[PDB]
């Protein structure tokens, strides 16, 4: 139970009519319909949109649907599958963006470079091997019982 | 220390590094010093099982403090003059091997000095 | 095994010469009957595969799938009421009648003799579910989707017939026995490479591969869900059960030949997963769900270790049940709502409250649970490409984050959060839902228990 | 975007700035009292220019506002425990079940509660005696075809209810 | 008291039973790094004594 | 005060600083005025069609059923193949592919020679 | 975790704490009064007074919402229907 | 010793009772959280006595049986160990969680 | 509604403050040591950690 | 005077099914869980002889349960 | 007979059942050929299933 | 009791205690007080059981098997020669599967008796253990899955004529 009528059978040309019908059936302005344009992606004839939808419309607004932020009359986002709160948080930054990853960029280098400083040029206290009494710790290695009975002591200092 | 500021700064020629340790070979000072006493029985060693890493000196005291440990463990706080003698012979080890990185580094400072001002 | 044939042919009049409101009971119970005579089969041994008849054979691979063919029957003939009980009760006995009659050429197409008999009901497989999704589709573009489906598999299938006739009039008789202990290194010519392009080409639109694949989920969204549910499980799964028959021979020139359909296998399970992780239409989301799977089945076939086989039969079982489940979820939300959409129908944590532990328990099972035999095979597969080659992890990882992610996503779009407090018409959970997920969902987890029986040929 | 008017009457934005200068500065300062003359200092800035007769050099400084508004701003006001993006924002929602519901249930259990249901069948009177005529011509008639506002007009006429009621007095508690 | 008798007198029971006779007839099954032996200790099966350790000074 | 708060396809513009909301056209008003309209049009026939007691199942939204259909089965037509559509096309369909078909080839090589000589880890290699 | 509220009481605290302040006579302060009228304050103290007893009664009421409360009667009204304060 | 295996089969065989004494019931237990904290208490006493055995004497052990796919030149059973981690890490654990099981009485009171 | 007049969970911070005082020198002096203790620092490498926490 | 009207989606067919399936599930398991206990508590497994020369047994008699 | 016949009952059907690929025998029989095998000298699994002996090699 | 001799298990060393504590002893009295609850009725029952294994006697054999010719002395077709050839080298196959499967819990249990001693008493069995899974990896192992028993054959001739031609032109 529905029209063909209500699809959008090809693009906005021309603009008399594609732009009218677009205006009486997808329940818009006419100028406030943006084609996109018949670039050969598919897209018909849809409209395009701010995409914003999730911290813009503020939730004191209280419209229909209280998660979906529709109000039942829109066309719909194109993307809008993208586009709902739990999916992707759409807020405006509190300060910048390039500002963030800037900073972020110089951070983790800084936090890396020292780090290769770190692993080049290490710390110890100034102290010689273990002792390990048995031609250092022999026979307790992986074996060769009488095979190479291996020539290594410890003197006394 | 000063020890890890004078090898990153200055030179590291005279300050000997680790895992590089033994530089000259024995007995150029010794003389005859040596006694490496380990009348621990490695074999008795073998067969009571201490973790790797710790069949080394000192370990007869662990041996007597495991021992105690498991003939009277619900004595709770009942093994710590072993313990401390334990913990004594590690720092006589510890000290050893202290002594042993600074007579490399005497030796090697001034030997090295010596011959390489007038040589 | 005709002592299992034979009453299949009688349960067909069954329905005929049964009265009204008794079509049911007899359909049911002597399918059920039929289920303790499909559980009776394994007495399977050791080295050899076993033979029933002068004609045909069980081998240890058959068994499992028949029994999964077996069990699924009455499953699906208690689940494809109440969208048809409003027509009439000719039409319903024709109903009953086909899916019965596609039963036994599914019977015949496991447990085939010889290649040609499996062809002949390869395409008996194909033929009556057409004629089911089509009579009954219920949605407008059913026409062009049995369209694509016929011919994009008796395309496909076409030069497997010739290349059966070529083994057959140089080799000798193609039992797979005689087929097998004679066959020799066939070196590299190019008809080496024509003919098992050919034979895995039938198989792989079969399967289907990444670059054939919309064969399949038209066929899924616009279908009805007894043709669906035998479409997914048993159709795909015994075209990788015929791969698995035939890949006997051919072995010396198939690594020459056998890097690029590798490649389109993961890079399309690559890609399928992630088309189905955005989507709306709910449907389609189980349909390359298949895809992603039988992609990975097929990266586990054409590589030739017994790692690879038995994880293979077991993702292949696991998924046959997980699939057949999920498509009885998404035919209960539109008993629910007349929608088929996703993202409108929401809520349902209040209203019918087990139904969400079903939900749960089937998104954990695309989910690889991890005691369930689908994380068991997909484990096995993943250890024998890491085998195989030492750098192909990371899209078997990502397939696995990316699988985890939209099996999640599945599981909390629809029931998660809010009702959306304008559906105000629907019923609590009937007996018969929660009645079909209990036979859906007791069977894997006790296979999860002893999965003795699961695994390959080599087990 | 607002419900009732389409502009939105820029004193009102002076004040929306105000609430949310004000709130941002709650979330700045912590020990009430510098906060309380801080408030006052910006309540006295604000009040340096109250009088301007103008409108251009109004919403100049309106501007000017915004500007060091959202740079002297902060990442987390102090939103409450029922705002939204809160701490609870329906925290127990587990409840909400919408009563278009509970006459799906057993009737055992509908003998179990006789007075609640008797008592929702003749809300349920209520609401379908007066249904069709009064709220239907109320809609059909006192609006223009463009409808032009969202607000719903009282039923003054003689007796029964202003249209539209059901779902908006049955909602639940907010707090099961 | 009746609750724990039930509740860990049963599946105690259970299990006792089942990791005597089942869990040993099964031959290749739970096994046990020793308890160390010590060298100046006896044994409580075989019976010998260890030699110990030797003199320890200059503590 | 500020560098002006750059917009950016992540950089959501806050409705504070538009700054097209400071010299308004009476004729933007009007356009904000005939929104309004189209919504109150749109929630008074939702209020109709939704509080009907009469009235059992769902809404039948025609624009959710329209945003579906243009999604999925108004996708074929309209198309022509274009210039960016062939491209894109051979970037996503055979770059990646032919990429990953490479470094299989090599890593397969890499391992076919070093078990060709024979110095592998073949020590115990048991689960192939 | 169910804190019990009347109406008289929830009336009787807010008019209390619009006793509490200052440029308001506590003589003449009724329940049933205009803001911009008759009591002496502006729009901007009306929603300091509205800022107040948000932050005491912990939930915000919005600026959409602050154009037309005008009187303490509507104030406890939609505090009230915030609350659903019955027994 | 059989009763070291067997004291720490069951403090994991006593955390299995509740699951199915409500898939069971159907008519569910009024004292449900009271139930599960004694039963969880009851695991901690009994996880006290095989800690203190093994403190008390080291006998480090594995315990496995139940051999499902022992298919190829591997195999792999249900098969679990105690070794000092393992060991006595399991009463802190259990302590805690039942101290949380008090905390989650008192805390989701009214829902 | 400030509220802790509560049976409950009066006895579960009691019975964890009483596992939180005794249990970590406890457990920690009944382990067996399975590496070697330092025990040999200098100057400001033992104070070190209490130094930069009063700091 | 204080309580307030609880609200549920609904119970009874949920209660329904699940009383269904554990009685169901309960009316063949039982007997079966008996069976199998008075099978390994009177019958017994086997013993584990070796085969006398000069005669030749079943393809049965081989295997360890009884009612395998 | 969705259950109370076919779910339980087929379950302990399966549930035991003869030595599915021969697994108690194989293990039987591995125990008496390296029993067999130790006690008569001879290193367990000598290489070369196929006989050394019984091959005729194309000469070079 | 089973196959101690195939089973290598050693015998052990259980110190005796001395306490050197007035506590006293909490483990004795607890194990004591845990064989008198526990151990008397599982020992009752389990005599009850064994009696009525003694009522009654059931048997099972070893189903041991002849000795088929070969492969090699098959000729090209001879397909009931190939069929008894081809099914005992499979059975040869799973046997040799488990006397892997018996070394690799040998080496477990060697692995867990002698604990943080690792080389020590373990070093032979490991070595046996690497002999023979050589063995195994030189004969059964990089043929694939769609084997009968001819690919085996196969890999063996062209082993042996690669190291006949390797000794002979390194002799």
């Amino acid at each position: 139970s529905h029209i063909t009528k209500d699809m959008l059978p090809g693009p906005y040309p021309k603009t008399p009519e594609e732009r009218a019908a677009a205006a009486k059936k997808y329940n818009m302005r006419v100028e406030d319909y943006e084609p996109y344009p018949d670039d050969g992606m598919g897209y018909g004839d849809y409209p395009k949109l701010p995409d914003r939808s999730q911290q813009e419309r503020d939730p004191w607004y209280d419209w229909d649907h209280p998660d979906l932020r529709l109000n039942w009359g829109e066309p719909m986002h194109w993307d809008l599958d993208m586009y709902i709160r739990n999916r992707v948080d759409t807020s405006p930054t509190p300060v910048n963006w390039n500002l963030m990853c800037k900073h972020l960029f110089g951070f983790v280098a800084f936090m890396l470079f020292m780090f290769w400083v770190g692993e080049t040029y290490p710390t110890y206290q100034p102290v010689g091997p273990k002792q390990y009494p048995y031609n250092n710790l022999y026979l307790e290695r992986g074996g060769d019982p009488n095979k190479e009975p291996e020539p290594v002591v410890h003197y006394e200092i | 220390g000063a020890h890890l500021a004078r090898r990153y700064l200055g030179d590291a020629s005279v300050e000997p590094e680790p895992l590089r340790m033994p530089t000259f070979p024995p007995d150029y000072g010794f003389p005859e010093r040596k006694e490496r006493e380990m009348v621990a029985t490695q074999q008795e060693m073998n067969d009571a099982q201490l973790v790797l890493q710790q069949r080394d000196y000192c370990a007869h005291y662990l041996i007597r403090f495991l021992k105690c440990k498991r003939d009277s463990f619900p004595n709770f706080l009942a093994c710590k003059h072993e313990q401390h003698d334990w913990d004594y012979c590690e720092h006589l080890d510890y000290v050893k091997r202290m002594k042993e990185f600074e007579r490399e580094r005497r030796l090697l400072q001034r030997k090295k000095r010596r011959e390489q001002r007038e040589a | 095994m005709l002592k299992y044939i034979i009453p299949t042919m009688m349960l067909m009049p069954l329905t005929w010469l049964s009265k009204n409101s008794m079509i049911w009971i007899n359909t049911t119970l002597h399918s059920l009957l039929i289920s303790l005579t499909s559980l009776l089969l394994l007495n399977q041994f050791g080295d050899n595969s076993l033979n029933f008849s002068l004609t045909f054979f069980s081998d240890s691979l058959s068994t499992p799938l028949l029994i999964l063919t077996m069990w699924l029957l009455p499953l699906m003939l208690m689940a494809s009421q109440h969208h048809l009980s409003k027509e009439n009760l000719a039409r319903k006995k024709l109903f009953i009648s086909m899916l019965i009659l596609l039963q036994l050429f599914l019977i015949m197409t496991f447990t085939a003799t010889e290649l040609i008999f499996f062809y002949i009901m390869f395409e008996a497989t194909l033929v009556p579910t057409l004629i089911i999704i089509t009579r009954w589709g219920n949605q407008t573009e059913r026409l062009n989707a049995g369209l694509y489906f016929l011919f994009y598999t008796l395309a496909g299938s076409l030069p497997l017939l010739v290349a059966l006739i070529y083994i057959q009039n140089t080799m000798g008789s193609l039992n797979f026995l005689i087929l097998q202990y004679w066959v020799q290194p066939m070196p590299n010519s190019w008809s080496n490479t024509f003919m098992w392009l050919a034979c895995m080409m039938a198989f792989m639109v079969k399967m289907p591969l990444y670059g054939l694949h919309l064969w399949l989920p038209k066929a899924h969204v616009e279908a009805p869900i007894a043709g669906s549910m035998v479409l997914a499980a048993i159709l795909l799964k015994l075209g990788g059960y015929g791969m698995m028959r035939i890949t006997l021979l051919l072995n010396p020139i198939t690594d020459f030949m056998a890097y690029p359909f590798i490649m389109l296998s993961l890079w399309g399970m690559i890609m399928t997963s992630s088309i189905c992780l955005r989507q709306t239409d709910l449907k389609s989301l189980i349909a390359y769900s298949s895809v992603s799977h039988m992609a990975l089945v097929i990266v586990a076939i054409l590589i030739q270790t017994p790692w690879s086989y038995m994880g293979a039969t077991a993702l292949m079982i696991a998924h046959g049940l997980t699939s057949s489940m999920l498509f009885c979820l998404a035919n209960s939300n539109y008993e629910r709502v007349h929608s088929r959409t996703m993202i409108l129908a929401r809520g349902l944590q209040t209203l019918l409250p087990l139904m969400a532990a079903w939900w749960l328990l089937a998104s954990l099972t695309n989910l690889a649970l991890p005691p369930s035999i689908n994380l068991i095979g997909e484990l096995f597969v993943v250890m024998s490409t890491f085998s195989w080659s030492n750098i192909t992890i990371i899209l078997m990882g990502l397939n696995m984050v990316i699988t985890a992610l939209y099996s999640l996503y599945m599981l909390i779009t629809t029931q998660r959060g809010k009702h959306t407090h304008h559906i105000n018409n629907i019923l609590p959970s009937f007996t018969r839902e929660n009645a079909l997920m209990s036979l859906h969902m007791l069977p894997l987890l006790l296979l999860s228990l002893n999965p003795k029986i699961i695994l390959g040929p080599l087990y | 975007f607002l419900p009732s008017a389409a502009y939105l009457t820029h004193q009102q934005k002076v004040l929306q700035l105000y609430k949310r200068a004000l709130r941002h500065l709650e979330s700045r300062c912590v020990h009430r009292d510098k906060y309380r003359y801080f408030a006052c200092l910006l309540r006295a800035r604000f009040d340096e220019h109250k009088n301007e007769k103008d409108m251009v050099k109004a919403t100049q400084l309106l501007r000017e506002a915004e500007k060091e508004f959202w740079h002297g701003q902060h990442p987390q006001p102090y939103i409450f425990p029922e705002s939204p993006g809160g701490t609870s924002y329906e925290r127990y929602e587990c409840y909400k079940v919408p009563e278009w519901c509970l006459d799906d249930w057993h009737p055992s259990e509908k003998a179990m509660y006789p007075d609640y249901f008797a008592k929702r069948e003749q809300w349920k009177k209520l609401r379908r005696e007066s249904w069709e005529r009064e709220v239907k011509q109320l809609q059909e008639e006192t609006p223009v075809g463009g409808p032009r506002t969202e607000a719903l007009p009282p039923a003054r006429k003689q007796g029964d209810l202003p249209p539209l009621w059901w779902h908006i007095v049955t909602r639940p508690r907010e707090r099961p | 008291s009746i609750f724990a008798f039930t509740h860990v007198l049963i599946p105690v029971w259970i299990i006792h039973y089942y990791l005597k006779y089942h869990v040993t007839t099964k031959p290749y099954t739970i096994v046990e790094k020793k308890p160390r032996i010590f060298p100046g200790d006896t044994i409580l099966e075989t019976g010998e004594v260890i030699p110990p350790m030797k003199e320890f000074p200059d503590q | 005060s500020f560098p002006k708060y750059e917009p950016s396809r992540l950089a959501s513009l806050p409705t504070t600083l538009d700054p097209a909301e400071y010299d308004i056209s009476s004729e933007t008003r009007k356009a904000q005025a005939e929104r309004l309209a189209i919504r109150s049009r749109l929630k008074r026939e939702y209020q109709l069609q939704y509080n009907d007691p009469s009235r059992r199942g769902v809404v039948e939204d025609p624009a959710l059923i329209r945003w579906t259909c243009a999604r999925s089965a108004n996708v074929y037509p309209n198309f022509r193949p274009n210039t960016k559509t062939s491209l894109l096309g051979a970037l996503f369909g055979i770059g990646p592919l032919i990429f990953w078909y490479y470094v299989f080839k090599t890593d397969r090589d890499r391992k076919e020679k070093l078990i060709q000589e024979g110095k592998l880890d073949r020590t115990f290699n048991i689960s192939y | 975790d169910a804190p019990p509220l009347t109406l008289e009481g929830i009336k009787d605290r807010v008019l209390y704490v619009l006793k509490l302040y200052d440029k308001i006579d506590p003589e003449k302060l009724s329940v049933n009064s205009h803001f911009m009228k008759d009591l002496g304050l502006d729009s901007l103290d009306q929603v300091e007074i509205i800022m107040a007893m948000e932050d005491e009664f912990g939930f915000e009421i919005p600026d959409i919402d602050a154009e037309k409360l005008m009187c303490p009667q509507e104030i406890v009204d939609y505090i009230a229907d915030k609350k659903d304060v019955y027994e | 010793m059989n009763l070291f295996s067997s004291l720490t089969l069951v403090t994991l065989i006593l955390l299995t009772m509740p699951i199915a004494a409500i898939n069971f019931n159907t008519h569910k237990f009024t004292n449900y959280p009271l139930y599960v904290k004694t039963t969880i208490s009851c695991a901690f006493i009994t996880s006290m006595i095989p800690t203190m055995m093994f403190i008390h004497t080291g006998q480090e052990m594995i315990i496995s049986n139940w051999h499902w796919l022992t298919i190829q030149t591997l195999k792999l059973s249900l098969s679990f160990k105690m070794d000092f981690f393992s060991m006595m890490f399991v009463p802190v654990a259990l302590f805690v969680t039942w101290s949380i099981m008090e905390f989650s009485m008192w805390y989701m009171h009214s829902d | 509604n400030i509220n802790e007049n509560n049976p409950f969970l009066i006895n579960s911070i009691k019975r964890l403050l009483i596992g939180s005082l005794f249990a970590g020198f406890i457990i920690s002096n009944n382990i067996p040591p399975m590496t070697i203790p330092q025990m040999t620092m200098p100057h400001y490498l033992k104070m070190t950690a209490l130094t930069v926490t009063i700091l | 005077g204080k309580r307030l009207f609880i609200i549920k989606p609904s119970g009874f067919y949920d209660k329904r099914f699940l009383k269904l399936l554990r009685f169901y599930i309960l009316l063949t398991g039982i007997p079966v869980v008996i069976g199998i206990t008075l099978i390994n508590v009177f019958i017994g497994e086997a013993e584990l002889a070796e085969i006398p020369e000069g005669y030749v047994p079943e393809h049965w008699e081989y295997f360890k349960h009884p009612i395998s | 007979f969705g259950f109370s016949i076919v779910l339980v009952l087929g379950s302990t059907f399966v549930a035991y059942l003869p030595d599915y690929r021969m697994q108690e025998w194989a293990r039987r029989e591995a125990e008496r050929l390296v029993k067999y095998r130790e006690a008569h000298g001879l290193p367990l699994m000598e290489s070369n299933c196929f006989d050394p002996s019984k091959i005729q090699l194309p000469e070079d | 009791s089973w196959d101690k001799d195939v089973y290598p298990e050693p015998p052990r060393r259980t110190p005796a205690p001395s306490p050197q504590t007035s506590l006293p002893n909490p483990i004795t009295y607890l194990t004591k007080a845990f064989d008198l609850l526990v151990d008397r009725p599982v020992t009752l029952v389990r005599e009850f059981i064994e009696r009525q294994h003694a009522k009654n006697k059931y048997y099972y054999y070893h189903r041991e098997f002849r000795r088929v010719p070969d492969i090699t002395e098959c000729h090209e077709k001879d397909v009931l020669c190939m069929f008894e050839a081809e099914m005992q080298w499979k059975r040869d196959y799973k046997v040799d599967q488990e006397i892997v499967n018996i070394i690799q819990e040998r080496l477990k249990a060697c692995q867990q008796r002698e604990g943080e001693s690792h080389r020590q008493n373990c070093a032979k069995e490991l070595q046996q253990f690497t002999q023979v899974v050589k063995a195994y990896q030189d004969r059964y192992h990089d043929l694939g899955a769609h084997y009968s028993a001819r690919k085996c054959l196969a890999k063996q001739k062209q082993r042996m004529l690669a190291e006949r031609k390797a000794t002979k032109e390194a002799a």
